């Protein structure tokens, strides 16, 4: 059956200087190298879908499947005990190739398959007594799952931690493209301490994996688990606890950066071009 | 591909990279690709007579 479960709600905030990676696997040492790639712009809009999860008051659909574009840049404030995947797709049906990500505690899961499954896709998890772990099934949360062909699995993504000041750490920087035949993905989890959003700062996105599909995207989404305490009952609004599932989106557009490496050979800072009259000069 | 001379790195690379680079486009240092270690080329001697 298909269920909603989040309670959506769309403000906005500035998207300051965030999401900017390194743009090829090669190395350069103390060179102001300038680059021309599809990036997010700076002091742009950042759609915050700040939301409370948990919720059974939610049952009709209410989040729409964002696009897609020409590249998302994504963050998020949430374990792995709450967010654990994105959605990638051009229908998300059984017709069209569609990217499922899943983020296991013990390791990483991208499938690539005719996935049927509606627009309110999760993930319910719960650690029963009767064998402390307890295993999801596809046929019950996803309608279908046809000609399946391509896996990959590794390591987690997200190396979370407990506290909750490194809850808030979890600053899963997942810039997601697709380029010249490459899903590229980066990375990044800042240690920066709790605020509200995006601090100020720029860090570099090194890449996570640079997948050879880089077929073209349409519809972006979030896939987020059934956070729980391992002890709540089933299916009731006992089970399911609220709690807030906020993640952040921007969005790609092709421009022209002057990137900035330190001795190490990260970049260390970058600027826009067709920001302002000074961007331009620089 | 090239002709120099192999020489051990005192500088520090960043484990993502894979091989140096200078300002000029010239490759003035190469992580060994057998084991981790940095190798910077320096030009062979040739001057003129
Ligand atoms: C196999 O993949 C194709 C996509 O090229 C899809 O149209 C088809 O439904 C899948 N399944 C079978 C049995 O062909
Ligand atoms: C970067 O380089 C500086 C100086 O070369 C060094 O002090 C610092 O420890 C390096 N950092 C990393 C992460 O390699």
């Amino acid at each position: 059956q298909c269920v909603n479960l989040i309670t959506r709600t769309q403000s906005y905030t500035n998207s300051f200087t965030r999401g900017v990676y390194y743009p090829d696997k090669v190395f350069r040492s103390s060179v102001l190298h300038s680059t021309q790639d599809l990036f997010l712009p700076f002091f742009s809009n950042v759609t915050w879908f700040h939301a409370i999860s948990g919720t059974n008051g939610t049952k009709r659909f209410d989040n729409p499947v964002l696009p897609f574009n020409d590249g998302v840049y994504f963050a998020s404030t949430e374990k792995s005990n709450i967010i654990r995947g994105w959605i990638f797709g051009t229908t998300l049906d059984s017709k069209t190739q569609s990217l499922l990500i899943v983020n296991n505690a013990t390791n990483v899961v991208i499938k690539v398959c005719e996935f049927q499954f509606c627009n309110d896709p999760f993930l319910d998890v719960y650690y029963h007594k009767n064998n402390k772990s307890w295993m999801e099934s596809e046929f019950r949360v996803y309608s279908s799952a046809n000609n399946c062909t391509f896996e990959y699995v590794s390591q987690p993504f997200l190396m979370d931690l407990e506290g909750k000041q490194g809850n808030f750490k979890n600053l899963r920087e997942f810039v997601f493209k697709n380029i010249d035949g490459y899903f590229k993905i980066y990375s990044k989890h800042t240690p920066i301490n709790l605020g509200r959003d995006l601090p100020q700062g720029f860090s570099a996105l090194e890449p996570l994996v640079d997948l050879p599909i880089g077929i073209n995207i349409t519809r972006f989404q979030t896939l987020l688990a059934l956070h729980r305490s391992y002890l709540t009952p089933g299916d009731s609004s006992s089970g399911w606890t609220a709690g807030a599932a906020a993640y952040y989106v921007g969005y790609l557009q092709p421009r022209t950066f002057l990137l900035k490496y330190n001795e190490n050979g990260t970049i260390t800072d970058a600027v826009d071009c067709a920001l302002d009259p000074l961007s331009e000069t620089k | 591909t090239g002709t120099g001379v192999l020489t051990e790195s005192n500088k520090k690379f960043l484990p993502f990279q894979q091989f140096g680079r200078d300002i000029a486009d010239t490759t003035d240092a190469v992580r060994d690709p057998q084991t981790l270690e940095i190798l910077d080329i320096t030009p062979c001697s040739f001057g003129g007579v």
